[PDB]
């Protein structure tokens, strides 16, 4: 049977010295001893009769898409393209799924990485696998979001019971964004958020769908005067933004807004 | 006190990469947006862009958009404006100041961070007089120098009066050219001495040039 | 978008007396985005007043801001030493903000005349390749003066740069320094050097020549 | 970010064995393959071989097969560049480029190590004046230097003190003569008035035999 | 094998023109591939363009690549200061990358004419048996220039070495060294020693010499 001989595998029939060499199968996985390399097991990715296959660590023939010298290669199963044998690199191009994971294979029979459009979608593969990219991601400076079938999204999407915005690039929008002709505010995670927020033009209120008004969830309203939201107080003048420091209404009340966070933090009624 | 302090006085080579820095004390620094101002020499403002450290949300001049970014503390209360590559048309006067929280208006301002871009090298001055005629006026001309500043004083201190240095001008050259002059009593020349002390500390040239009238 | 547009450029008054400065928008704006900032000479600008009528932390009671619409107004009741600088107004926005173009605040006074000067090039800096003639305009006001190079009769141009002081801290006058460059090759070629200064506080354009002797 | 940084310039006699390393940080090292290119002085880019972390499998370029050996992480994050008995003719630029995993292109560089390789033994400078012509166009222009003749190794630093005089100065690149030294002349073009009013002295410093000299350039008597 | 030869070798182009570079390879070639990299002078390699056309990361959109079969090309639409440098074209087949020998863009400006001077050997170099003499180019355009060495009119050989600077970074010229490098012994057995420049911006070969005193 197979025997280690210094650091190096082989394998050896009952006859006496008879090294074995050339593929064989000990019990589920298959071996190819090396009549080069004095029957020596073969390890990585090696060429046999003008074929490619590839061998883990421990001399066993592999299956599925492997990095190589010339990129991700798919040393296909049995039958895969034109009769393939087990474990052959093979001329494949297109879409590839082994259990979840997806690749792209480009013209040159090769794995593809980054951005590729597929049909009307975009595809994100990872640089370090050829794996096509799930769920949100950070890609350069942007963050998007791929469906369990790795097609980028675009408009809101709900992660992880949280509202986010992709835009017509697919890229997260963070902070005061203009969707459509009304503005929104997203976390810098890019969660849209409710209450009231410092936007370039001041703070701004961000409400909950109202029945009356009409206004969408989590959509920038046209508010003035006083606001009492999640123990808070703040006034809001005809910009429609909140006021800072000291501030007398002619109710009577004097309030004295917060210059940070433009929450009332004193209110002396008077006449 | 609320304060916004910038780093010193920059003086690049073109082509080269700058980050200038912006630290606020004395408030919440995540809690305001923090604005970058250009004025260039002789000129009016210029807005850049506005940042708010408490979202990291960035917003640009259209005109500055790409050219420039504007970054925040790494715990450290900075701001930064920085350049991948500059050009000389980039020589102006750097401001940041920190915005209001109602209705945007820059409320506190830095000092400045002069930003001095050329292909030039540190040159020192050449120093010629500007001999009287026939009150009468002298003076020096500290001609091709670079960069920024020199600094012109007369009789060592003693002459104050009457004495007019001019505003350096760029020349075509790169470098830069000035005047100092002084109107003394015509009865002065030849009984007082006018010397012009040129200091130019850059490329550590210290001049002392005798104005005297030509025979 | 929207365009400040500041008059005048330059407002010549006398201490003590009322300055009302002007901010024109090219469109209708709200006063809660209107500023106005001051820079005194060599230093940064401050806050003066913010939502058109505010007055900003430490800002004396002479300055005062008023306006609505497209018409805002900068007012100094009484002009102290420390009030002579560069005013702008500001908007936004859309974020985006707008700066005007600046109202300098001069020292109004009374007409000054120049006490002209021409200077030829040094014998140490022609011995260099380069003659610079020096055309010296002393003490004068207001800032309007012509300063026109003649060689041998024939009016110069693209040779010269002119220099002014800041209006002074004694007089509140302005002094000015022409400089003709010309190659040691462009100067020897030539007799007669002269500058003709023209300003309000002159009688008719003055000449101050030379000849290479 | 994503980076290569490798060890220090070498200088090592000829025969001698070294090891070279090249660190990489900012991604995932076993999902990329790392690569070798040698740049003699002067001359471009040559692929020596590449390596693969996560595989340990190594290629190189049948020019480079035997002479070198390429190896990785010795636990965290760095490959190797080694050889047993260096040559004169090994002296060069050495790179280290991650490779992209789509088509082959080296995506991220090294610094580079310089890797000089002689019999020569560390010598110090000797600084000659470069003394401006007594025929020198007064009223123009003169020039004058200095000659930082036969040293080892690379590299010398010329100043014209206490910098100070930077306009006009060329340093030139060094040049290796046939005796095994190196040689370069620091040259500046001054005012002809200044040669008597201004002092020019030139400083040369020299790390590898901790060798500062400040030599005066003087016109000749 | 596969050999990529890149033509010109030089490019002297000014900046805002338009940079096209070539790359010929001996056989046909994929085009997934074909790469170009961008080395400044005393720095590391940096790709550019990948898969013949496509733009590595935070590489700039003047950086174009195209090409198939044998022939490809790196286009610079307009030339920024930055972009001058040498260019390598690469490739990879039968299991080896191959590289491309380079082309240099360098910056068009006129015709400048080298100003010459040549150095004696020192008196403290003369004590030790060598003397070395220095002729200096200073500040020319373009590189080509041809020194010469003359020692009692005839012409030396095998006896110097030059040193070019790389374009200067205010007005793009060149300065070059060649050095003359004789025993002690054979420089005391001569009287005049020349050089003899051969520059394009000069209207016949200028000579610049000494004698020993």
């Amino acid at each position: 049977g197979l025997i280690y001989i210094n650091d190096s595998l082989y394998y050896f029939k009952p006859p006496v010295n008879n090294l074995i060499t050339g593929f064989v199968t000990v019990g589920d996985d298959k071996y190819y001893f090396n009549p080069i390399n004095g029957g020596a097991a073969s390890i990585g990715e090696t060429i046999i009769d003008d074929k490619n296959y590839y061998f883990n660590q421990s001399g066993v023939l592999q299956t599925g898409v492997f990095s190589t010298e010339d990129g991700f290669k798919y040393f296909a199963p049995a039958n895969t393209l034109d009769e393939n044998l087990e474990g052959e690199a093979i001329d494949f191009t297109g879409k590839l799924i082994i259990d979840e994971n997806i690749y792209y294979f480009d013209d040159n029979y090769r794995g593809a990485v980054e951005w590729k459009e597929l049909d009307g979608e975009m595809h994100y593969f990872s640089p370090e696998t050829g794996k096509a990219f799930k769920g949100l991601n950070q890609i350069g400076d942007y963050k998007y979001y791929f469906n369990s079938d790795g097609v980028m999204q675009k408009g809101f999407v709900s992660i992880n019971d949280n509202k986010h915005y992709f835009d017509d690039s697919g890229v997260m929008k963070v902070g005061y964004t203009e969707i459509d002709g009304k503005h929104f505010y997203f976390a810098e995670n890019g969660e849209m958020q409710i209450g009231v927020f410092n936007t370039e033009d001041g703070f701004k209120y961000f409400a909950h769908h109202n029945e009356d008004l009409g206004n969408e969830e989590g959509e920038e309203i046209s508010y003035s005067g006083i606001l009492n939201f999640n123990n808070k107080i703040y006034y809001f003048d005809d910009s429609f933004t909140a006021v800072v420091g000291w501030k007398d209404l002619e109710d009577g009340s004097k309030y004295y807004f917060d210059e940070d966070t433009a929450e009332a933090y004193i209110l002396e009624h008077h006449h | 006190e609320v304060q916004l302090v910038q780093s010193g006085a920059e003086v690049k080579k073109s082509g080269e990469s700058l980050k200038i820095s912006c630290k606020g004390s004395g408030y919440s620094f995540t809690s305001y947006w923090i604005g970058w101002v250009r004025q260039m020499p002789g000129k009016g403002l210029e807005w850049m862009g506005i940042f708010y450290p408490g979202d990291s949300s960035t917003r640009y001049s259209p005109s500055f958009q790409g050219q420039v970014t504007i970054s925040a503390d790494k715990s450290v209360n900075t701001a930064y404006l920085q350049w991948s590559s500059l050009k000389a048309s980039d020589t102006a006067m750097y401001y940041c100041a920190r915005r209001r929280n109602w209705g945007n208006a820059f409320d506190i301002w830095g000092q400045g961070t002069m930003v001095t871009v050329s292909s030039a090298s540190t040159k020192g001055p050449s120093v010629f007089p500007l001999a009287p005629s026939s009150t009468a006026a002298l003076g020096c001309l500290v001609k091709d120098y670079f960069p920024e500043p020199v600094t012109v004083s007369w009789n060592s201190g003693a002459l104050t009066s009457g004495v007019h240095t001019f505003p350096a001008v760029l020349q075509s050259s790169g470098l830069y050219s000035l005047s100092s002059v002084v109107t003394v009593p015509s009865s002065s020349l030849g009984t007082q001495t006018y010397i012009c002390n040129v200091n130019h500390k850059p490329s550590n040239t210290k001049v002392d040039k005798r104005v005297e009238p030509k025979s | 978008e929207i365009v400040l547009t500041q008059s005048p450029g330059t407002l010549s008054l006398s201490p003590g007396e009322r300055a009302t400065l002007s901010c024109r928008a090219s469109q209708s704006v709200s006063s809660s985005y209107l500023a106005w900032y001051q820079q005194k000479p060599g230093q940064a600008p401050r806050l003066l007043i913010y939502g058109a009528s505010s007055r900003a932390t430490g800002i004396p009671d002479r300055f005062s801001g008023s306006g609505s619409g497209t018409d805002f107004t900068l007012t100094i009741s009484r002009l102290e030493p420390e009030d002579f600088a560069v005013y702008y107004c500001q908007q936004y926005g859309s974020s985006t903000w707008t700066f005007g173009q600046g109202t300098k605040v001069e020292i109004k006074r009374t007409v000054a005349a120049p006490s002209v000067f021409i200077f030829p090039p040094s014998d140490e800096q022609l011995k260099s390749g380069t003659a610079s003639v020096v055309c010296l305009l002393n003490n004068f006001y207001p800032r309007e003066a012509k300063v026109q190079w003649k060689v041998d009769n024939a009016l110069q141009s693209g040779n010269s740069q002119e220099s002014v002081t800041e209006q002074d801290s004694k007089d509140s006058t302005y002094s000015l320094s022409s400089t003709l460059t010309l190659s040691k090759a462009d100067y020897e070629k030539h007799k007669v050097y002269a500058c003709e200064v023209t300003h309000q506080g002159l009688s008719s354009p003055v000449t101050k020549s030379f000849n290479r002797g």
